[PDB]
């Protein structure tokens, strides 16, 4: 049994430094990798990426402008912050864990392997919309 | 001939997909073929 | 991208582009009003909690397209299926493919 709680003001003004929080359930953040998924209403989901402390802070290559992810070990909380929200940001978000996976197709010393990630579990999520 | 020769659009490392501006088979009307090197 | 199959019959789902290189396909499903889940976590390996009915193609194919075969369609298969390709040619793609919605009469 895994459950989690999110937050959000519901109505967000344009051009505002929106902040989103996601908590954990039992598993500590040090020994786990988290990921965020953004899905437009009725369309295919979009993967923001994965964030982890101590180096593994890779973000979405396409956006790479205003995304900011931070972690709070004391509070066991992970925060997602966006600066300058637009009208196209109205979508459902999901914070969930992920698991690694390895495959080798060449020489062990010539970097013929890529790590592939799959999300065993998915979060409940919270609705975020922008209006006037 | 000097090759209008650029990066690779994936093939990588020493592969440098490249263009020729060849001489064609009808002894005229040069055509801009390409191949790898 | 809507597929109509009568219950109890066989179904085929086509997703992804041509197989230039090797893949490690991951299969996902979306339920209306419920959180997603997982079905297949590798090219052919599957997790616990599901029988061996689900099948998939290996990643050693060149020039083909990833496909999913489903037989004995039940009422619980009414969900949107998504495919996630993992190619060594292109970088990691963060956008999923054209989701196929399975509807049962
Ligand atoms: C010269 O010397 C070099 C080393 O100095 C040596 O390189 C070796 O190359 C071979 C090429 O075959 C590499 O072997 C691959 O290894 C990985 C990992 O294998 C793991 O699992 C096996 C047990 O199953 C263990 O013994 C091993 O230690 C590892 O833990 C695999 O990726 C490869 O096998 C998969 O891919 C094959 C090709 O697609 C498939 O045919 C096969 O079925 C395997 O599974 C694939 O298909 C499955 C279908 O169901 C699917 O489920 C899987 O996900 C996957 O897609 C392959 O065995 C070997 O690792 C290299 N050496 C090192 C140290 O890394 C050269 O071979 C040697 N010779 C020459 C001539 O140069
Ligand atoms: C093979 O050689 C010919 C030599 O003529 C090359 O033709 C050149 O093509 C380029 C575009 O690829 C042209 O550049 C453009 O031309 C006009 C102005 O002349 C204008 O559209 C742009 O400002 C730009 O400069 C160029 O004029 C044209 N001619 C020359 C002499 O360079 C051709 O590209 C070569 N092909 C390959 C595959 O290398
Ligand atoms: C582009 O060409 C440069 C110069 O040869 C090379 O160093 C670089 O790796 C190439 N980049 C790509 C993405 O192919």
């Amino acid at each position: 049994q895994v459950h989690l709680q999110e937050s959000g003001p519901g109505l967000v003004k344009p051009s505002e430094t929106l902040s989103l929080t996601c908590n954990v359930s039992g598993t500590l953040v040090r020994d786990n990798y988290w990921s965020w998924i953004r899905q437009p209403l009725g369309k295919q989901p979009e993967w923001i990426g994965y964030v982890h402390d101590s180096g593994d802070t890779n973000y979405n290559p396409s956006l790479k402008s205003r995304v900011h992810l931070s972690l709070d070990k004391s509070k066991n909380l992970v925060s997602l912050r966006l600066t300058g929200v637009t009208a196209a940001d109205s979508a459902i978000y999901y914070c969930a864990t992920t698991k690694h996976g390895r495959r080798i197709y060449g020489v062990v010393a010539f970097k013929e392997w890529f790590t592939y990630f799959y999300m065993d579990v998915w979060g409940k999520g919270t609705s975020v919309t922008v209006s006037s | 001939v000097t090759l209008h020769c650029t990066n690779v659009t994936t093939m990588r490392e020493e592969m440098k997909n490249c263009s020729f501006n060849t001489t064609t088979v009808i002894r005229d009307k040069i055509q801009k073929e390409y191949a790898l090197f | 991208t809507f597929v109509s199959v009568a219950p109890g019959q066989t179904a085929r789902i086509t997703c992804g582009e041509e197989s230039l290189g090797s893949r490690s396909v991951i299969w996902y499903q979306q339920r209306p009003g419920q959180a997603p889940s997982l079905i297949i976590y590798n090219n052919n390996d599957r997790p616990s909690g599901i029988p061996d009915r689900f099948s998939g193609s290996p990643g050693s194919t060149f020039g083909t397209t990833a496909t999913l075969t489903i037989t004995s369609v039940e009422a619980g298969d009414e969900a949107d299926y998504y495919c996630h390709i993992w190619d060594s040619r292109r970088p990691t793609n963060w956008v999923f493919g054209e989701g196929t919605t399975l509807i049962v009469l």
